[PDB]
């Protein structure tokens, strides 16, 4: 809990101010754990005090926790994914494929979050990837 | 069934995302009540006044 | 907090559920 | 400002927890400044993130305080009090008389905060109180 | 209508008693609306002739052996006269005044003074009574 | 409708193009409900005779083309037969697959079986069709 979370915090701030910069709020959210939008981030912001603020202590931060933890919870549900592009059913997707899916469709990625994201990933030297064990690398937490 | 799951997956990979980075670095609800309170006192005396009419009628 | 937000939920039931019987009472006047 | 209040907010603090019991939120906002009754700290206590809550921290109270600001401050407005017992119009009550009208009529205070409240008023040798002093004294802030 | 609480506001020493010449006062305090005769009237009909004060179990026998009359006096929200006949709606501030200070339980003129305080009066020199009673009353 | 949105999740290559038999499913994304006989005619009215892909321009030029016949399948809301003349409210599911699949541009039974998975069934054999319409269509 919340020495993980202070530690966190301490290293998101840079300058040691024991604030941190208000367009990292959703960088902080990811990090405890929680998987929310980026549009519920700014939801979340209308509210006078911290959209009126620059920078946020940790505190603020704790608060607005609280208030949302029944919304900010609702994201850690999540452990199955889609999957298009295999239609034979061979349990397996190309690079490629993979790429194109998350920077053509939905709330596009950029390709420097796919090429993070393939350092993690197992991709073997045929240059395809088991989808059911990325979903569940994805989601293990 | 799949550009709704697509987009909740990329909510998911953006939070995994920021949670790499941050391991390297009481007013304003009173005044529902207060009217709603009114309204089922106003119609509750509308059910009535048709059970009433419906019982003339 | 957590002591409100129960009773204003039961409260919401009871203005729908009532609305439809006035409608239905509204519906049996009307064919009477 | 925050700074003045947030030192206060950590002497209410007694566990060093960041949190304050909830039966205390009117202990706080007395000691920011603010004149309110008993009845809307209970009012205030309807909300859906305090009354489900043991205790409450810093930015709970100042989310809280932000929105019922117009409410809050309407009581920094008196300076003027009533009097009864002077009919002469002297310009001074004994002792017994304005402990009979606090304990007595009204919201009834007890004895012990009138003893406490004794400690910082003027009282002659006599045992009478200016009461035009008196009201600028519990005024002055 | 008995109220302790009351009872405890008019008692300023903590004594359990009150004045007998607070009696009136106290019944409207209470609520009622009763005549000075008819607080004089219930004062009589007990032998609390040399009572200099009176306890809430005196306070009570006496409004639960006059309870009648004394709800009688608030059941009146209107108020007609009897001093338009025509039906004008006006009457002056002469026969206003009379009334007032001249007939029943007589005001004082300095009592009627600060009734027509902020009370409009025309060219005629007559009051519209029904605003009148009403700005009275529902204050 | 036309809507860039929508074909650029049908063009998965962003090549700007999408197949020429990908267009009764690029309609039927955009709103629009086209038989598969108005989709045959409305490419067969253009000389898109050798084109294997269209681009978005050129499905915009169809569907403004077309729009009156297009607009036409997206205003029903509701759906009669003439498949009960009782009156009774109810149809056998004997019919109701004749109809499906052995009438019109004919459903696949595999395709019918899925349709009457969850659809209540009495024991004279008949289905509510007025549920059932409304069960396929309000999802």
């Amino acid at each position: 809990q919340i020495a993980e979370f202070k530690e966190a915090f301490s290293l998101f701030d840079k300058d040691g101010d024991g604030t941190i910069t208000t367009k990292e709020l959703g960088t902080v959210m990811r990090s405890l754990g929680q998987n929310p939008t980026e549009a519920e981030l700014q939801d979340m912001i209308n509210e006078v005090d911290a959209d009126g603020n620059g920078t946020i202590d940790f505190p603020e931060f704790l608060t607005m926790m609280a208030r949302k933890m029944k919304d900010t919870d609702s994201e850690e549900e999540i452990r199955e994914a889609f999957r298009v592009f295999d239609k034979d059913g061979n349990g397996y997707i190309s690079a490629a494929e993979l790429r194109h899916v998350m920077t053509n469709l939905g709330e596009k990625l950029t390709d420097e979050e796919v090429d993070e994201m393939i350092r993690e990933a197992d991709i073997d030297g045929d240059g395809q990837v088991n989808y059911e064990e990325f979903v569940q690398m994805m989601t293990a937490k | 069934r799949t550009l709704k799951a697509i987009v909740y997956l990329q909510c998911c990979y953006r939070r995994m995302m920021a949670k790499r980075e941050l391991k390297k670095l009481m007013n304003n609800l009173e005044i529902t009540y207060s009217t709603e309170t009114e309204k089922l006192r106003s119609d509750v005396e509308r059910l009535r006044m048709s059970e009433e009419e419906a019982k003339n009628a």
